[PDB]
RNA sequence: GAUGUUAGGAGGGCAAAUCCGCCGAAUUUAAGCAUAUAAUUAAGCGGAAGAAAAGAAAAUAACUAUGAUUCCUUUAGUAACGGCGAGUGAACAAGGACCAGCUCAAACGGUUAAUCCUUCGUUUGGUGCAAACCUUUCGACGGAAUUGUCGUUGAAUUAUUCCA
RNA sequence: AUUGGAAUUUUUCAUGUCGAGUCGUGUUCUUUGAGAUUGGAGCACUAAUACGUGUGAUACAUUUCACAUAAAGCUAAAUAUA
RNA sequence: GGCCUAUCGAUCCUUUAUAUUUGCAAAAUGACGUAAAUUACUUACUACUGUGCAUAUAGAGGUGUCUGAAAAGUUACCACAG
């Protein structure tokens, strides 16, 4: 590290890259976030707009795991098949892939993107978006609610 | 809320009775002591005051008694319970 | 004065480490590189021994 | 400038240099753990220091599909599987009094696991063959030919802990055997909306039962 | 049988009989020296439940302590400091007056004797009067006994100053368990030290 | 890969050159092959392109 | 309850890194300062050990639930606290290291306490050169104690098997 | 070769027990993450018996349901070691 | 809104308006409402549901040293940084 640092660039130059007029002082604005509102307000406004004051209720003891949900969009569901499985379904319209999204850790199925139309697929999941259910039904697939 | 005890869970993930599929697999002696202790000890001054209020036997006296008990005893369930116990004792005493 | 910690544990990935071993073994294969490294090697029959 | 961050998140003002500890003992601790485990493993006649903690379900909706080692023995359930409390204590197996699992599928699976462990284990005669197996009060007193042969034979097969479940290599169904009439999104919302009313009815049910 | 009756009688604490017994005991206690041996325990029921045994190495001692807050130890009243922190009156010490009573016997008379436990007995406005259960580990019976014998261990001299009386578990908050316990369970010091600590280590 | 195929759609000549890395797609069937020169190939992308009957071409080969 | 140079014994003191108890500030920070901060820290007086402390549920959850403690990885700079300014700030799950249980008291046992202890004794073993240690049941004579010692964990009653 | 004990197992019969100036409440001060008070301590008032009462992080009443068994005690190990 | 150029105030805080929108954390408080059913711990179906607290939005209460510290004197006894 020490080979390449700023001291090696400035070593004989007296004011050290920190200004002959200025003369580098211990804490020339005071500590940390102190100048907010008071004299660094312009910095806070232009770079940190939401910062000051309160919003909303207090939950007091939230717990993350109650609301924990990983989501997946329908577009990427056929991608959860390996290559040979995807070829096999593409060939054969007699059978649908069943997809248990839980093994892949997902719990809500969302509606984004296109599908290769006229091919059934069974989606098993806890939760589905309104659009996702409609598109899965539209393409001839099935939605299965399961805990 | 309200997890089932009698109708099996239906595989529905909304947190009702439901959830994932499953089948659940599920005097005399103290009373004699109490009577003896009361014969030895009688009643506390607040108990006596409550007895007088309950004996008066009005909506006003009974409200007063409950407030007095709640103020002294603190715990509301306990105060109601003590008032109930004393009321029963006054009923028993009359016989 | 020196504090005890001066970054004793650095990472460098599993994939990076593996790559270095494979590439170094490959390099060891190469006849020119063996001579270039300063090993005397003229009378060896050929470098992959 | 300073548009990188609003704050320093550092907070070391409670005299950190007094409080501080520097840690780089890792591998040396692991070697000590290995040495300790080697000494124990060898000392007990080669008899396994591992002990079965049976299979239990992981808490809340995040991990409810997941299953792990618990403290899964309970004597009444174990005795129902076939084995005495005293035998379980003698091999040092992983009892707990207050765990008491509440479901039939969990119990039925775990009694099978217990039965497998019970049959699998075989015990040297304590005083060098002055007593018998009996009726099961502690199972499976060995003979000398078998115990010597078994001790020489370390396990070939896989570990005795956690286990894998359903395939990623997905199952299939015929396209004419599916429904197209269900609405899950409507069902979830309607269920949640009607929930309060059902809870009120259930409250009255509880009172009616209790009277 | 007898102890159960004594328990229920003693629980009430009001009544002519209880009030008489309290007044008579309070009178006798007011006369007596600070720390003294008693022949038999003042409340036998309370003694049994707090682990007194009639065994020779078990001795009971009665203790006098003054009541109320202790007042800050500062010369000529008020002293220098921030308005937030003056605290001359209403300072209300962390350790219990019960522990203080155990401590007085623990420092003055214990040695040979070791503090086992202690109970309330009775009080007026100026004083609380406590009875302390003590045990000698030097005496043969306790060393012989396969029960109790842990009190013989070297770590148990001066339990009241070790925080290892019943009162000590109480004021250290170890009776509290669960989420309410917070930064206290391995030791209040230990937990605070872990949080105050930053580990320098291989990775994050 | 989706963007590469989407771009190449009007080209019956198959030789794509990419001065960057070609990444795979897990969001569609991705059947139609190409002949692609790129700076770097993801292993999954390369395997798919080769399987489909395409060509994964070096810059020296180009 | 006193008194005893009564007989047998103990405590006291030193040292302190880690450990535990009390008691307990300010510089400092906010570019000032009074709340907050520094900090439940420094100093002060005490107590321990080779580690201690904590520990066997008046626990967490709301699941298909988990199930003494410690510790690591983590949650998490998050819920949250705060002249809501400066700043401050947890817990549960999960992956592991590692895992060990329990007993008093009360309840129950009155054929006369099945208990306990001091003093005096006494012998079946074993080492060591010797010092010495180490096993070993049997009697006295004293006391303690039913203001409660010991046993026991509902109670019998059957068959089995084990253990001393 | 005596004595003794335990564990199960039948069959009867027993439904007993469960730590109080403590919990709790009011109040104060302290303390904390605790917020219409988190723990501590001082003070005042002071409980209930297992169908109790302690919990379920917003004051409350009326009621669930789940989970626990306070106010007595001990205990190796991983851990710490200027 | 005032013929035009002049006639005034952030966040936190307080207070009242507003909603077929919300929360108070395992549950419930309109209401057994409406239907059926009743050998009951019955089953459906309902857009508008306790006190108290918390929000969200909209004003207003104020900062004239007017981009908003809860702030008097004195030192010829003085100290220090410049």
């Amino acid at each position: 590290a020490t080979r390449f640092k700023k001291n090696r660039k400035k070593r004989g130059h007296v004011s050290a890259g920190h200004g002959r007029v200025g003369k580098h002082r211990k804490h020339p604005g005071g500590r940390g976030k102190a100048g907010g509102l008071h004299h660094m307000r312009i910095n806070f406004d232009k770079y940190h707009p939401g910062y000051f004051g309160k919003v909303g209720m207090r939950h007091l003891n939230l717990l993350k795991n109650r609301t924990y949900c990983p989501t997946i969009n329908v577009d990427k569901l056929w991608g959860l098949l390996p290559e040979e499985k995807k070829k096999e379904f593409s060939e054969n319209k007699d059978i649908a892939p069943v997809i248990d999204v839980t093994r892949k850790g997902y719990f809500k199925v969302l509606g984004n993107g296109k599908l290769k139309h006229n091919q059934p697929i069974v989606v098993k999941a806890r939760y589905f978006s309104s659009v996702a259910e409609k598109k899965i039904k539209a393409v001839g697939g099935q939605c299965i609610l399961v805990a | 809320g309200r997890k089932s005890t009698i109708k099996p869970a239906t595989g529905i993930a909304v947190g009702f009775n439901s959830g994932h599929v499953v089948t659940k697999r599920n005097s005399k002696r103290k009373e004699l002591i109490k009577d003896v202790v009361r014969e030895i000890t009688g009643f506390s001054p607040y108990e006596k005051r409550i007895i007088e209020l309950i004996k008066i036997g009005t909506s006003a006296s009974t409200k007063r008694s409950l407030k007095y008990a709640k103020k002294k005893l603190g715990t509301h369930k306990r105060g109601k319970a003590k008032r109930e116990e004393i009321q029963k004792v006054v009923i028993l005493q009359r016989r | 004065p020196t504090k005890i910690w001066r970054r004793w544990g650095r990472k460098v990935n599993l994939k990076e480490k593996r790559y270095a071993v494979c590439s170094s073994i490959a390099a060891s294969g190469v006849t020119s590189l063996v001579l270039a490294r300063g090993h005397r090697i003229s009378h060896l029959k050929e470098v992959p021994l | 400038v300073a548009h990188n961050n609003v704050l320093p998140n550092v907070h070391l003002h409670k005299w950190w240099q007094h409080r501080v500890r520097v840690n780089f003992s890792k591998n040396i601790k692991k070697k000590k753990r290995r040495l300790l485990r080697e000494k124990r493993r060898k000392a007990n006649g080669g008899t396994p220091i591992e002990k079965l903690h049976p299979i239990v379900h992981c808490p809340t909706q995040r991990y409810n599909f997941r299953t792990r080692l618990g403290k899964g023995f309970t004597f009444e359930e174990l005795k129902g599987a076939g084995l005495t409390p005293r035998a379980a204590q003698t091999i040092g197996i992983c009892y707990d009094k207050r765990r008491k699992n509440r479901s039939e599928e969990s119990l039925t699976k775990n009694v099978e696991r217990l039965l497998k462990y019970k049959n699998s284990l075989v015990m040297i005669p304590l005083k060098k063959n002055k007593a018998k197996k009996g009726i099961g009060g502690i199972p499976a007193d060995a003979d000398k030919n078998t115990i010597k042969e078994f001790r020489n034979k370390k396990p070939l097969l896989s570990i005795f802990k956690k286990e894998k479940n359903t395939k990623p290599f997905y199952e299939t169904i015929e396209v004419s055997k599916i429904d197209k009439e269900f609405l899950a999104y409507k069902t979830l919302r309607r269920a949640k909306l009607a929930e309060r009313r059902k809870n009120c009815r259930q409250q009255k049910k509880d009172i009616k039962f209790k009277s | 049988g007898a102890y159960k009756y004594i328990q229920e009688i003693w629980k009430k604490k009001q009544s002519d009989a209880m009030h008489f017994l309290l007044r008579v005991r309070t009178w006798e206690y007011r006369q007596l020296p600070v720390v003294h041996r008693v022949s038999k325990p003042s409340r036998p029921d309370k003694a049994r439940r707090l682990g007194y045994k009639a065994i020779q190495g078990f001795v009971i001692y009665r203790v006098r302590v003054r009541r109320g807050d202790r007042k800050k130890r500062v010369k000529k009243g008020i002293v220098h400091g921030k308005p937030k922190h003056q605290g001359v009156h209403k300072q209300k010490s962390t350790r219990n007056l019960k522990s203080v009573a155990e401590g007085k016997v623990g420092k003055s008379i214990c040695g040979n004797l070791r503090v086992l436990n202690s109970y309330w007995v009775g009080q007026d406005a100026v004083y609380k009067y406590y009875e302390v259960i003590l045990v000698d580990p030097n005496h043969n019976a306790v060393r012989n006994n396969p029960k109790i014998n842990w009190i013989c261990n070297p770590v148990h001299k001066h339990r009241e100053l070790r925080g290892l009386t019943s009162a000590g578990k109480k004021y250290r908050g170890l009776r509290v368990k669960g989420h309410l316990s917070a930064k206290s369970r391995p030791s209040i010091r230990a937990n605070w030290k872990r949080r105050q600590l930053i580990k320098l280590r291989k990775c994050r | 890969l989706s963007k590469l195929q989407y771009h190449m759609a009007n080209h019956p000549n198959d030789i794509a050159v990419v001065v960057g890395s070609i990444t795979d797609d897990k969001r569609l069937f991705s059947l139609k092959q190409l002949k692609v020169c790129a700076l770097r190939f993801t292993e999954t992308a390369r395997k798919r392109i080769e399987d489909a009957g395409g060509e994964c071409l070096t810059f020296d080969q180009l």
